């Protein structure tokens, strides 16, 4: 099972671009892609070794990098342009498709704050068509700009059967906290840091968790709360991380509870104290779960690469995720009140709106029916 | 026949001369045309030594059941093959032979095919019938050309590399003896060969014998269409009499199904001589590697 | 225990009489600490028994993660025909074709994987396979047929359960463009992938672990066969299988509710309810009364459910 | 049995004269044309040694070459001159072919995007389908008013040559702008030089099977019309690990549906006894799909390296996907024949060309008999 990429925007460009330096030196692969002699499954993401990656002026950037050869602002221009080239950027991805022995899923990273916002939203649309059975993933990152943001989720909160919610105002924070930058050239290090470890499952095989199909079904329990956001604590035992994992100070997020946790431990820590710290969690309740349905935590081992301490991450499935979107659903009332039907983004404004009444009502001894 | 490049050679000149009976076939004659194949194929550049005892013999029907090679060898280096290995040797030498005359002959239909179809492509009404003449040959030559894989990986390649590793290792002449010996009980056993294997090696006999009723029912429907059109070249070049030939030609349409009925019947039987071999070899390990050359993409097992 | 050292690796490749002084039995332990030497280093450095008990653990313990998601994957349209009606000429085809493609070729010992249908289920198609692991003479003290059914037995254990929840989120697409099964999936998936969990991190891991350093400090082969049923009898005493039927009964809605959702009822949904959650409550009534097998409880709820 | 190439337009030529230079640095032949010191089979393409070519600007390039030693744009236009010089090259072609002790072929090297080379290449298939019946005709063509000399092409070549290589030049730029960084024709050429040497390497070097072009050709087409065969090409280590990645699209020169044939070519060193599992696995996973009405299966072959010159490999396959190409040209004429002395000869060769695309999408049928 191989996973197809996607690149839009600067944005897309940018992270991606980054995202395989990552990747490619967490393996022994040469900038030339060439292999480097210095047991990691690298078929998933690689095609014996060129990454399977479909991008769409930053791109002379990349051409001109050591990694040659590894290869308007509205969102009506974005989806309209994106109409104009439905047969040449689908011929692309249907070559991919078919030159792989059985496709998986889509990881497409894009910023829905200009033109990946509106050809990212008819994306998302086409691939419902033609490919009915495949996992679409996306790493959006989050900053007329109310109108191009909220545009996007109507498509991502119906065709996206996963997303992974990464906000540059708490990143900047980040940047600002432990780093003290002041620059988009660093935050992207950190960027970079949670979409490779994301995937560091797929890559190092273990007892599960073998394919993308199985870190989603387990965290997105219905098809509409299907929005997850990231912890990251090196900036030692396995409670020293997960107490840290839990404090929302790490988190990349500006009653309330969570709806399932997936951590992953990158060391070299024992199998055997692993219990041991799911037993305090629970004692001393550092979170707290939905009350209508069994929730329980999970964690998950890992293997760091020789060619390259204890490392973490947690996907998390919080309610408090819905704080983001009345940020967005506020100020277009705003500029609602302020200036061929104009009814699409009344159309998009009417189903937010039922999503984030269904996260208030995940809240409740009663969310069934 | 480990050279290839010479056995080619071989074959197409013994061609116009073993198809005679035995009778007017004498050994003095067949020397001058493998001294010539020797000259002319890569086997020239080799040691005269071992040229000098390359000969041919007669085996006591038709050409093609008496010929084959005997290497006849005696001295210091006779108490290796000891009058066994020249009795193993001639009995596999006929398997081979038999296997590549197989081949050659499913080449050559191949060949016509693709210089027939140059010259009676104006006929549409042949081409219903001549298409069962393909699919029936694709289908023959699949069988052949896969045991021919067979015989060169698993049988060939792969038991003599058990042979030149007990060699370069072994010494006192006693350890040579017993890996040349068992050398000889594999290629037996690999091959059809065997003593209680009977039952598989004349099961394969038939698919052997329906590849030449092919090749004799073949020409029999290609020629008699040359005929019926080299008549209706010539009966409008010479005039560019319309009524006593549209009868002739009526009746030319008429029997195309019958011919159709003939390849209509020998496919149905080729292939129930096949799905029953396949059954035979499930039985003694090493065949299980046959099976899967043959039914790969589960053309049959439906 | 000296010369024996000495010839499971010949085959591969003074003493006199006191009384009241010792001048002989002396001499023997410098002698069998050397027998021993050589044959111990011959195992780690070249042909590198703990270099030959990994392999094993990544298939019948189901380690190898790569391999397993691609098996299924290429022969499952062939386990779902009955017995006795699959050649094996067909499936040890898939499994040669699984290993080479997978990331499990890095592995010298891959080709002693063996396909054996059992005769009997866990007391078909699908409950009737199993790997079978042959092996040469000298190891064959340690790893025999005594010793490899119990392999074999923890091995179907863990393919059931890996099976269920392959298709059990399988399922999870198909419905993803009648809303009220969403909830109940969400009873099951977090009841396998939290025995899964249980049964892989905490449970063989552990065990494993221990048996990994039980074999640095070994002194004689007769405690090496004593570190290794040690280690197979308490997997098979942490794990359920050793009765508790009900776990094997509670598996069978789990798997034929995945075939209603495929068969695309309101009446049956809320059916599958009240029989599966009952079927659960059976299993912390029994899992509870004890005297590990309490930890397991906290494995199944967090969030306090399932307090009646 | 020898084979005669024939290299027509600057393309072939070009190509024609790097297979010549790749051929001669895998023997011991300088350029001078004479063997040098330093148990292949040369026979076959030299003549004792000069090589069995026939050359028809650039060749005023050639002959500034060091290997001196060694030896309009339409297509009516072509086909005119062509019919205008039958006899000149045709005593050249005869010679040539009456000195040969037995001939078995003719090779054509000619690119059908257009020029005087489409044409020529026409008029000299028919010719040969005339006077020499018993020859086959092996044609590495090289795929790119282009429309019309590109189908007309096609169109004579559906019929006479009795087999066909085909070489998209889109694919091989895109090769070289993926793992090559170009941004030229003297490196693209490179590889098709590669591919072409490749090619024909089992007869050169004798192996158990695979000793002369019929035993390529009867193995691969099943029928006189599914005579089309695409290659890849994946050194750019196991058997395995070769045969996975030359399944792969990523290397196929090739811009529902399966296969029809497939041959496999290695020249390394390695163990020939792991090749059997690599098709069992192969097998098993089920990477790649076959035709459902007759029994089609993988044929792989070994051989030997140049010692004067590491595993590679190479494959030919029919695929059925190749028509979508056609369908591209075809279309595009339809948009020509609607924009802009009987002009009804480019009708028949769209009518033809019709005929052969239907061909091949009811081939992919499991009822492609009848
Ligand atoms: N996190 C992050 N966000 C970025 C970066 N570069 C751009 N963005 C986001 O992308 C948005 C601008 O998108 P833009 O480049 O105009 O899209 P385009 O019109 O398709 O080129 C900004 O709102 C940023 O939030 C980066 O390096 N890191
Ligand atoms: N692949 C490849 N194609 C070439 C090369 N040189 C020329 N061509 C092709 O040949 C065509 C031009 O043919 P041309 O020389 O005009 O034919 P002429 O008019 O008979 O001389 C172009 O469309 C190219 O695609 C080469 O080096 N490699």
């Amino acid at each position: 099972r191989e996973i197809i990429t996607l690149q839009l925007g600067q944005c897309g460009n940018q992270i991606g671009f980054e995202f395989w330096k990552q990747l490619c030196a967490e393996h022994g692969i040469s900038p030339e892609g060439i292999v480097e002699e210095f047991t990691d499954r690298k078929d998933v993401f690689f095609y014996q070794y060129i990454p399977r990656a479909v991008l769409l002026r930053v791109i002379h950037s990349i051409l001109n990098s050591p990694y040659a050869k590894l290869y308007g602002n509205n969102w009506a221009s974005g989806f309209s342009q994106g109409e104009k080239i439905h047969e040449d950027i689908f011929d692309i991805i249907d070559r991919e498709a078919d030159g792989s022995d059985s496709l998986e899923g889509f990881v497409l990273c894009h910023s829905i704050a200009g033109t990946g916002s509106g050809l990212g939203s008819y994306l998302l649309e086409r691939l419902n068509d033609r490919y009915p059975k495949k996992l679409v993933q996306t790493y959006s990152v989050f900053p007329v700009q109310p109108y191009n943001s909220l545009l996007t989720l109507k498509r991502l909160t119906q065709n996206a059967d996963c997303l992974v919610v990464l906000d540059n105002t708490a990143l900047n924070r980040i940047a600002t906290d432990r780093l003290h930058i002041q620059s988009f050239s660093q935050i992207n290090q950190l960027v970079s840091t949670i979409m490779s470890a994301s995937t560091t499952t797929l890559r190092y095989p273990g007892y599960m968790n073998n394919d993308l199909i199985g870190l989603i079904a387990s965290l997105i329990p219905t098809p509409r709360l299907h929005f997850l956001m990231t912890g990251y604590t090196p900036l030692t035992t396995v409670l020293d991380v997960m107490r840290r994992l839990l404090q929302p100070k790490n988190v990349m997020v500006s009653n309330h509870c969570y709806i399932a946790i997936l951590n992953i431990i990158q060391g070299e820590v024992d199998p055997t104290q692993v219990h041991k710290s799911l037993q305090r969690i629970r004692e001393r309740k550092l979170a707290n779960f939905i009350p209508w349905g069994p929730a329980s935590i999970q964690v998950a081992l890992s293997r760091k690469s020789p060619y390259l301490r204890v490392s973490g991450l947690m996907m998390a499935n919080h309610t408090s995720i819905s704080s983001l979107f009345e940020r967005t659903c506020r100020q277009y009332d705003k500029l609602r009140k302020r200036e061929d039907n104009f009814d699409e983004m009344d159309t998009s404004r009417e189903i937010v709106q039922q999503l984030i009444d269904e996260y208030h009502a995940a809240t409740r001894p009663d969310y069934i029916s | 026949l480990g050279q290839g490049d010479f056995i080619r050679h071989l074959m197409d000149l013994l061609k116009p001369e073993l198809v005679r009976p035995a009778t007017t076939l004498y050994q003095h004659n067949l020397t001058g045309i493998l001294e010539t194949a020797v000259r002319a194929t890569n086997a020239q550049f080799d040691s005269p030594e071992i040229l000098r005892r390359l000969d041919v013999r007669l085996l006591e029907d038709t050409g093609w059941d008496v010929f084959s090679l005997d290497y006849h060898v005696d001295g210091p280096i006779a108490t290796v093959f000891t009058r066994e290995c020249m009795s193993h040797y001639l009995r596999v030498f006929n398997f081979l032979w038999r296997a590549k005359r197989m081949e050659y002959i499913l080449t050559d239909i191949r060949k016509g095919h693709m210089c027939n179809a140059k010259l009676l492509r104006n006929m549409p009404e042949f081409s219903g019938v001549l298409h069962q003449c393909h699919i029936l040959a694709s289908e023959m030559v699949h069988f052949i050309h896969q045991m021919q894989y067979y015989i060169t990986f698993e049988v060939l390649e792969c038991s003599w590399d058990e042979l030149w590793n007990k060699v370069q290792q072994a010494q006192d002449l006693d350890h040579i003896i017993a890996a040349h010996e068992v050398f000889l009980d594999t290629i037996i056993s690999r091959c059809l060969l065997d003593s209680d294997s009977r039952a598989l090696l004349n099961q394969l006999r038939a698919v052997f014998d329906q590849i030449i009723e092919l090749q004799n029912a073949q020409d029999a429907i290609y020629r008699a269409a040359l005929e019926e059109l080299q008549r209706r070249l010539q009966f409008e070049e010479k005039k560019k009499e319309e009524e006593e030939e549209n009868k002739r030609i009526g009746e030319f349409k008429e029997s195309i199904p019958k011919m159709c009925s003939q390849l209509r019947i020998l496919t149905h039987f080729y292939q129930g001589i096949v799905q029953q071999f396949l059954v035979l070899l499930t039985t003694d390990e090493s065949l299980r590697f046959l099976s899967f050359r043959l039914d790969f993409n589960e053309h049959y097992k439906a | 225990s000296t010369g024996k050292y000495l010839n499971v690796v010949r085959e591969c490749g003074e003493i006199i009489y006191t009384l009241k002084e010792r001048a002989y039995v002396e001499q023997i332990e410098k002698a069998f600490n050397y027998a021993s030497k050589v044959l111990l280093d011959f195992l780690m450095e070249e042909k590198e028994l703990v270099a030959h008990l990994r392999s094993i653990k990544r298939y019948f313990l189901m380690d190898q993660g790569d391999f397993f998601v691609h098996f299924m994957d290429l022969a499952e349209e062939e386990l779902r025909k009955p017995v006795e009606d699959i050649t094996p000429p067909r499936l040890e085809a898939l499994l040669e074709l699984a290993l080479r493609m997978s990331t499990a070729n890095t592995d010298p010992f891959k080709d002693d994987l063996k396909i054996d249908l059992m005769p009997h289920d866990l007391i078909s198609g699908l409950e009737a396979f199993s790997f079978d692991y042959i092996v040469k003479w000298p190891l064959s003290l340690i790893i025999n047929r005594k010793a490899l059914t119990r392999y074999q037995m923890l091995f179907r254990h863990m393919f059931y359960c890996k099976h269920v929840e392959r298709q059990l989120c399988s399922v999870w697409i198909s419905n993803k463009t009648f809303a009220g099964a969403f909830t109940l999936r969400q009873r099951m998936l977090n009841f396998v992938q939290n025995i899964q969990y249980y049964m892989m991190f905490e449970v063989m891991e552990p065990t494993w672990h221990i048996l990994e350093k039980n074999l640095k400090s070994a002194s004689n082969i007769d405690d090496v066969l004593g570190h290794h049923t040690g280690f197979l009898d308490t997997c098979l005493k942490d794990c359920m299988l050793t009765l508790l039927k009900v776990f094997s009964k509670l598996m069978s809605v789990c798997v034929m509710f995945t075939n209603c959702m495929q068969k695309f009822f309101e009446a049956t949904i809320n059916k599958f309810d009240k029989n599966f959650s009952a079927h659960l409550l059976d299993l912390l009534a029994r899992l509870s009364i004890y005297s590990g097998m309490a930890s397991v409880i906290s494995r199944l709820d967090f969030n306090g459910f399932y307090t009646e």
